[PDB]
RNA sequence: UCAGGGAACUGAAACAUCUCAGUACCUGAAGGAGAAGAAAGAGAAUUCGAUUCCGUUAGUAGCGGCGAGCGAACCCGGAU
RNA sequence: GAAACGAUGACUGAAUCCGCGCGGACCACCGCGCAAGGCUAAAUACUCCCAGUGACCGAUAGCGCAUAGUACCGUGAGGG
RNA sequence: UGUUAUGGCGUGCCUAUUGAAGCAUGAGCCGGCGACUUAGACCUGACGUGCGAGCUUAAGUUGAAAAACGGAGGCGGAGCGAAAGCGAGUCCGAAUAGGGCGGCAUUAGUACGUCGGGCUAGACUCGAAACCAGGUGAGCUAAGCAUGACCAGGUUGAAA
RNA sequence: AACCGAACCUGGAGAUAGCUAGUUCUCCCCGAAAUGUAUUGAGGUACAGCCUCGGAUGUUGACCAUGUCCUGUAGAGCACUCACAAGGCUAAAACCUUAUGAAACUCCGAAGGGGCACGCGUUUAGUCCGGGAGUGAGGCUGCGAGAGCUAACUUCCGUAGCCGAGAGGGAAACAACCCAGACCAUCAGCUAAGGUCCCUAAAUGAUCGCUCAGUGGUUAA
RNA sequence: GUAGGGGAGCGUUCAGUCCGCGGAGAAGCCAUACCGGAAGGAGUGGUGGAGCCGACUGAAGUGCGGAUGCCGGCAUGAGU
RNA sequence: GCGACUGUUUACCAAAAUCACAGCACUCUGCCAACACGAACAGUGGACGUAUAGGGUGUGACGCCUGCCCGGUGCCGGAAGGUCAAGUGGAGCGGUGCAAGCUGCGAAAUGAAGCCCCGGUGAACGGCUAAGGUAGCGAAAUUCCUUGUCGGGUAAGUUCCGACCUGCACGAAAGGCGUAACGAUCUGGGCGCUGUCUCAACGAGGGACUCGGUGAAAUUGAAUUGGCUGUAAAGAUGCGGCCUACCCGUAGCAGGACGAAAAGACCCCGUGGAGCUUUACUAUAGUCUGGCAUUGGGAUUCGGGUUUCUAGAAACUUGGAUUUCUAACCUGAAAAAUCACUUUCGGGGACCGUGCUUGGCGGGUAGUUUGACUGGGGCGGUCGCCUCCCAAAAUGUAACGGAGGCGCCCAAAGGUCACCUCAAGACGGUUGGAAAUCGUCUGUAGAGCGCAAAGGUAGAAGGUGGCUUGACUGCGAGACUGACACGUCGAGCAGGGAGGAAACUCGGGCUUAGUGAACCGGUGGUACCGUGUGGAAGGGCCAUCGAUCAACGGAUAAAAGUUACCCCGGGGAUAACAGGCUGAUCUCCCCCGAGAGUCCAUAUCGGCGGGGAGGUUUGGCACCUC
């Protein structure tokens, strides 16, 4: 009860909604072939977890030609998808 | 800070157009009606405040 | 009677020749005992404090007046 | 035990622990204005060891 | 197994809400099993399609002198 | 608790097909759904009984009993 | 090896304790019974194995002198915030002060096993006075009711 | 129905038990605690402190010397404050001569003590992260105090050392006192404190004295 | 060297595997001057009348002097 | 003395002065009675009774009697007003939708018992500020001081009887004062008689003893179990030194083995238990009360409504009070006992009961609460914060150790800017002549600083005017301090300010006291969540508000008592006995010599002081034994 839990003085607001799953950048560049991601490849390039959807944000930084279809992405992330070259779908 | 029917108070505020709380011991011994002072709110600050309420 | 008194602290917190930091609390004290040098500021409970790094120099005037200094280090 | 999740125990990335600083909360003001943004951010691991043992599954 | 009725010690390091637990006990009805069942539903996909059962979601979403503590359901995988 | 919905003890007791209940105060929209009638194997639970097994006991163990609810205690429930 | 005479030395054991040969606890003696477990896909550590940027299955299904199948799910994989959200950045604030953090100079996991702890259950074993539920008792005793039985002998001598 | 301030039997029920007792095989390596803070807390729990194990760091530890600063005790002193001793002087006081007392007076003031740097030199632990703890009732003596009666095998702090958890020698006996820390063996040797007439090991030793009391081996005015 | 932490090990039961022994006598029981750093383990002798060591690994209802502890037997007081 | 009396009671320590008792009194109850058992509108007891009856209560034959005080409490009765629940009623506020409309909340008036209010009652609780003791009694079952004071009895009388009265704290139905008789009652005294005794003796029998037969028990660490003195956890056979002592029994004794017996029943401890209590907390049986249901009709009063011929009336009327009817319902009688029936009916009657809800009352029951510190506990005291001393020249440090303060204040006592300098004495000056105001002389301050004290302060923090809101928002380099959580100080960066010409200074006050973690809610602001979506309800964030939570790190939102009827778990951690250490107080001795002793201190006597002994006193302490 007492010792320093209570008297503690905390409320915020309980929510916690929509989670992404994190895709990195510095796993779709170099290795592998740009096998051209979409939604279907996931399943066996070892980002299959599901339950949530799929999110891309940069983190390793290289030159390839490379289009990704997630369901959102980072701003940094679409200018390092543009500026090798390549395209980010996103649905409606 | 005990609180109660006494003299002095705790005092409020506010101000024109601004919405903002110094809340500052007033005193009604010597003196109290204006609780009048400059103070400086949301935005703009630099403003006149009334702590009268 | 039963009034236990009380805790304080007081003190020297750091001696001379000491290398200090800046902010590094230097003397606490109740009124002004060591007063402020060059290099060296005093806040509400007049305490004595560092405004820079260097070796600690205490100045004694006969008491009556003190005094706390900072030489560079460098 | 289901207290400490929305107040903070909180947990970070290295496994240490949120508390920060309860001065004066909600009754009892009127005193200064550091003491007030005195709301803080900090914490002493001593007692996190157990702590989180509370928040240990929900992190 | 269903139902009518329904404890306290104990826990909260005291104690009234809470916890013990609809547990124990009494009672009624019945079978080899019972209960339950054929959406004025679950639910947020203009998805699902009787019930029960297991795994799982999940100590999650939530309930609480927001204390001690209590704690789902949908999806999904199976038995049928 | 902002407390919806199911459920009733009392008092009240509307529609019925451009109708009627629901979707967590409440309204619109939107979407699922037809209450106030019944029946309904299987997956499930249990072990009086029977079988087969065991890094289960082997005579102070194993059920209380290598048979005994006996001797024995109690008015008795009961114990043993 | 057994026994012994003399010499020297010599304050039972246990618990409980500042302190025990204690005139403090316990205990006649020997036998046998006799106390730190067990459970969960819990949590956290040490060691060990297998794979390893990946690692595992649960219920169940099928075989069952045998084990295989089963990816529902779980853990890594991104942090920050009250959250919406954003993202190697995130927060508070009107941009520069800081908290958290990624980069580190570099710090990989997961499944299984044994063990060190933790949590929930009796949780090391033994010990309460009490509390609650359902029943058994007036053949003892406390009274009631119905119905029967009983009080040698002597003294006293009221109303009428 | 032989034990009624709520009968008896079974059951919940292995109620709960901050309380008491008990807790079994071996050798080895470490090694405490009875302090501080909070507690419907005081014989109890949490955190810290002290113990151990593992990883990392790896002399940062330790004593002692130099240098530097901080201090207001012992003492002392009367310059402020309170107290007080004889006299001078003059509408009590002030004031002068002489003279003292002080935890809550101080013109002064050590020894020692603490921080820091450094190693001039010897040593050899420290720190961080992570696993398991136990102890949170202390005792005595010398020193520095408060209480107390300048009583107590008292009580409450500070400080060393020992017992606690320490056997061995000494003090007849005798936790703490004196000397000294037991790995194992021996019918070997040197010493400490203590001792060297007989009971027991060892000079009924040496020289110069003192005491005639059994002082020695029961205290004073 | 006490609570406490760490390390090596001894013994008992069951279990799998290995080596085996036993009516020319198993386990247990009894005596003993030997071995081992300890828990302990051998040798020969005496009883016994069916079974049983050793090695390796695994699993425990696994090690008693105390608990006014439990069951049993047998002492003391005393030929009182 | 006590009760009047026979009687009755603690099976198993109390037979009584307890209980009962006839008699007395207060009060309740009109009869399906009050009242009581009861899941119950069943039934029954009251009672096959019915107001010289029935319950409850207290006193306790009989006799004389029973006083003052209705403030507080209860109880009855009262009524103008004050407060009060559902409920009828519904001004207004709000969401939502294009809208009809659907929906969140909601007052005024009206609404019951009760409660505040007036009165009264004491053979009601009561008391001797509402009044204060009428008679009677009084050193009593009451009396502390106390063996009160006289007296009686006795050789002597702390008891006893009688008086008195100063009744520590008698007193009139919790009866006052008497009373013949009664008593295994109780107290004092006589006579008688005795082994009760001086003071024991002899005799008997039945056990004790011996022999043959049968043959237990509690206890038990093991014993090969002496005395003194000392030491040891403080009361030694088992340690030391010294003494003693041949081996083993039988009859006997009870000093020791802190002998046995019962986990002390005393005491304290446990956030142990249970019985009881009440104006502790909380619920509740029970009970009272408003509305709704069974539950209906008509006359009549009153608020209104809709319909309609000239502010009237007719009227489907809707509600409230009275009155009254009757088919509901209740209930008695008649050949058919509890019922069902037909009835003449009889009576009650829309009440009563009963069901749902509303507010009250509610130790009748029921679950619980009722801190700690503490040289045992209690009572007193103390719980947080600040300052000095203790505190052993660093920080630190306990005690129911030594002194004092805080729970505020300040719109200016603050920011800045500018100037000013105090206390006190001597001399001389008119309301003066200790102290005023003014004046010159000295004057490291001997003053001042809102309050306690310490530190600090003469180049000011002291005293004054000028302008003013830094008593700001956004933040915090680096440190002091704490186990934690708190706490403290702070350069500098920004947005914007205030004073100054300026360097600059300011994020409250010379500093150290002027305080409250969490939780749950109130208010303003921001718009993050907001459950199919767009909203709204509700939540969240930034401010803020409510704490003698004062036992002040705070137990629940909500809490007092008693146990001698007591129970369990423990404590020699901790009282009372004894011992132990101490020796203050207690007992005793000695030193001094002031004087008394006519004269002479010391025949005797010894003030004022001083030094020891003893361990028998009341204690201190808590060491062995709960
Ligand atoms: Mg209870
Ligand atoms: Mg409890
Ligand atoms: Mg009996
Ligand atoms: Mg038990
Ligand atoms: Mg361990
Ligand atoms: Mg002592
Ligand atoms: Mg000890
Ligand atoms: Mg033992
Ligand atoms: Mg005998
Ligand atoms: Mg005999
Ligand atoms: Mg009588
Ligand atoms: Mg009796
Ligand atoms: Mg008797
Ligand atoms: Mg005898
Ligand atoms: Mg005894
Ligand atoms: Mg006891
Ligand atoms: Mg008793
Ligand atoms: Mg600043
Ligand atoms: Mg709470
Ligand atoms: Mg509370
Ligand atoms: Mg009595
Ligand atoms: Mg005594």
């Amino acid at each position: 009860r007492s010792r320093l839990i209570a008297r503690l003085p905390k409320r915020g607001f309980n929510n916690v909604g929509t989670t992404y799953e994190v895709v990195k950048l510095s796993q779709l560049q170099d290795l592998e072939d740009t096998t051209f991601d979409r939604d279907t490849l996931e399943a066996y390039r070892l980002v299959r977890r599901k339950n949530r959807p799929v999110k891309l944000l940069a983190s390793g930084e290289i030159s390839r030609a490379v289009t990704v279809h997630v369901d959102a992405a980072s701003a940094a992330a679409i200018k390092a998808v543009e500026a090798a070259g390549g395209r980010v779908v996103l649905p409606e | 800070a005990k609180d109660g029917p006494r003299i002095i108070v705790k005092m409020e505020s506010s101000a024109g157009t601004g919405f903002y709380y110094t809340t500052t011991k007033n005193r009604r011994n010597t003196q109290a009606k204006l609780e009048l002072k400059k103070y400086d709110p949301v935005a703009k600050k630099h403003v006149v405040f009334r702590e009268k309420k | 009677n039963g009034r236990d008194s009380n805790p304080k602290y007081l003190g020297v917190k750091k001696f001379g020749g000491e290398v200090v930091k800046a902010g590094n609390i230097l003397v606490r004290q109740r009124g002004t005992k060591f007063k402020a040098g060059q290099g060296v500021g005093m806040g509400r409970d007049h305490t004595l404090f560092a405004l820079s790094d260097g070796k600690v120099v205490f100045i004694n005037k006969g008491k009556g007046a003190r005094f706390i200094s900072i030489e560079a280090a460098q | 035990t289901h207290k400490m999740a929305k107040r903070r125990i909180k947990i970070t990335g290295t496994g240490k622990v949120m508390a920060f600083k309860s001065g004066k909360r909600h009754q009892n003001t009127g005193k200064s204005g550091d003491e007030i943004r005195g709301k803080g951010k900090g914490f002493v691991l001593a007692k996190a060891e157990w702590a989180r043992m509370k928040l240990m599954l929900p992190r």
